[PDB]
């Protein structure tokens, strides 16, 4: 686990949608 | 699923 | 320990238990600290905790024969930051001077007494607001709430502020 | 109108930890505490996390469960979901309760939304922190509990 | 016509609201100007700074058309801007003391002078209050009320003829008469 | 601006912070602009006594004859304010040829007030003169030489 | 007081001793 000041936007992987 | 405000 | 008094107000205002906060009715009223100041300079905070539609404040300082059945600022005795326009009041003159506030601001208060070049300064969420008034009348200048219908904010003499200025030197309320 | 909220969110932001900490929930696991008395209409917390889209949380909430690994997606917006699961602050650990003392709202400034924390009521020191999740055994232990999280 | 703020005269990078009266900025200082301008006669309009967060700023104020829109407002000598920032006054880049700084929920007043003949000035307001008189015997020409905005703030501009802050000590033509 | 009524009320809150008194370049003790002064602006009232045309002239003639200096401003064709013995600052405001400021007499219920106001614009500083036979001493250029 | 006052004349106000 790694804490966050502020928001980020996540930066989906290629396969992100695959099963 | 998620929490919410409405 | 310095708190709003309980018998120097207008009796329809409704003081907390702990006599930090006060929740205005109808038309203008008011209520003063226990604790004035003559000499010095001097600093306390307010924090509006709830300014529903049509409802107003007049906050400031005032002298001991204010008007507690009036807005601050409708006499000589007294200075008031009106919430609406953020207009500045003294003997029922309304004054541009800077915007204005509302619910969830933390406004703060400050005068300088010289023992001889005195000032009224406000300040919005930690911002000089500019010298409102200078060369005020002499007197003993009491911390002081008008509350215009039901809204209400909470006082706070010191010594911890959530805004403490930057800018000048003060003591908070709370020492006298 | 964006009103005091940019002052309020700013103060908070350089102050959460004064209000915060975490320990061990009275109704499930761990939880969020008042580190000291928060008076009504205070912002407290910020919901930070990660922003993803729907189809990805959906995604992630499968691959989430499986692992027994709970409820940690505050929605943004329609369209976006904020996940604290790997990664976020600390307001993940706020628990749900049928007698809320916080609220959460949505702020909307021009570089993007926030989910703000707000208290609705005085806080007292050792309090824990708890909001209304509007979604399951629900074990807040409160007076008059609805019994359920749906 | 409606007084807006133009459809083609501004920078590409200002994201304009469909109402054409609010702005938002981008990076660098680039601007916009109103549709309508004035070259004779007393003239007066506001602006509200909606949203102003840290390390952002604006410069208010008018502008000649030939202005630099990639530019802040007081740029070059055809424009004469008013800095969030400390409140100075910028005119062909030099920044000189005016007044205090402004900042969120403030609502800038502007007006401007241009008599014929039988001197011009501008005069900025802050809150409704006369900031006093920041330029004096300015280029003739046309002049344009001008936004210029540094990084992500956001503004809102008003022609009247109902403003907030309405001058009292000064007589004037609200720029929603064009 | 709005009313001469309000605006009236306005300034005998605040006129103490409008003026000074000094010696004058003219004559004697002068008014000056404590502050900035906008174009039509109520600066200060002129106080006194007032009373009708016969009582002035015996008052004047009195107060000469006690070598007591005469301060009085004809409000219409029937009354003077006498601000010899009940006046204010108001009272040291020289005349000029090149004035700026004008005196005006404001038909009110409670009765008439003599209000200075400024005609233009006044930078901090200056004089202020209105338009009222000995040599007229106001200093400005193309002066009526003349006063009385 | 800083107001103007207004002067009450005598029945005698304008008579010679
Ligand atoms: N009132 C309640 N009753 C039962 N479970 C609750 C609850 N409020 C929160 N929870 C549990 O807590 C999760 C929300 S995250 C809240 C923190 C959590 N208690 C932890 O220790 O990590 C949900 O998945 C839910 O299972
Ligand atoms: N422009 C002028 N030139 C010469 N004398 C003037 C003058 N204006 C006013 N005075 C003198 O001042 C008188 C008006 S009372 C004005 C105040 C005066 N300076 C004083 O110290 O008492 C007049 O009687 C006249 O004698
Ligand atoms: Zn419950
Ligand atoms: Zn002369």
């Amino acid at each position: 686990f790694k804490e966050l000041d502020e928001n980020v936007e996540y930066e989906e992987r290629e396969s992100e949608f695959d099963i | 699923r998620t929490k919410q405000t409405a | 320990r310095v708190l709003l008094a309980l018998h120097d107000r207008a009796p329809q205002l409704k003081i907390s238990d702990d006599r930090l906060t006060v929740v205005g009715e109808k038309g203008y009223s008011m209520v003063r600290a226990s604790h004035g100041v003559r000499k010095g300079a001097w600093y306390f905070e307010i924090t509006v905790d709830e300014m529903p539609p049509d409802t107003a404040a007049r906050l400031g300082w005032s002298q001991p024969l204010g008007n507690l059945q009036a807005p601050l600022g409708y006499d000589k005795f007294s200075y008031s930051w009106r919430s609406k326009k953020g207009t500045k009041f003294h003997q029922s003159i309304g004054k541009h001077y800077s915007s204005g506030y509302g619910q969830g601001d933390v406004l703060g208060f400050y005068i300088n007494l010289p023992e001889d070049s005195s000032e009224i300064i406000f300040y919005k969420n930690g911002v000089n607001q500019g010298v409102a008034y200078k060369d005020i009348f002499e007197g003993v200048y009491f911390p002081a709430i008008s509350l215009y219908k039901s809204c209400t904010v909470s006082i706070n003499f010191g010594p911890c502020f959530k805004y403490p200025p930057k800018d000048l030197t003060y003591r908070p309320m709370s020492d006298m | 109108p964006l009103g005091s909220k940019s002052s309020q969110y700013r103060k908070m932001k350089t102050e959460w930890k004064s209000n915060v900490y975490l320990a061990r929930s009275r109704i499930q696991g761990l939880g969020l505490y008042a580190a000291r008395d928060i008076e009504k209409h205070t912002m407290v917390i910020e919901y930070i996390g990660t922003i993803i889209r729907n189809e990805v949380a959906n995604r992630k909430e499968k691959l989430y469960e499986s692992q027994n690994r709970g409820v940690y997606m505050f929605r943004m917006d329609n369209d976006h979901v904020i996940d604290a699961t790997l990664t976020g602050g600390p307001a993940r650990y706020i628990n749900h309760s049928c007698a809320p003392n916080c609220v959460a709202e949505v702020v909307t400034f021009e570089r993007g939304h926030k989910i703000i924390i707000s208290s609705s009521r005085r806080i007292q020191k050792g309090e824990e922190l708890c909001y209304d999740y509007k979604f399951i055994p629900c074990h807040c232990g409160a007076v008059n509990c609805r019994k359920w999280m749906n």
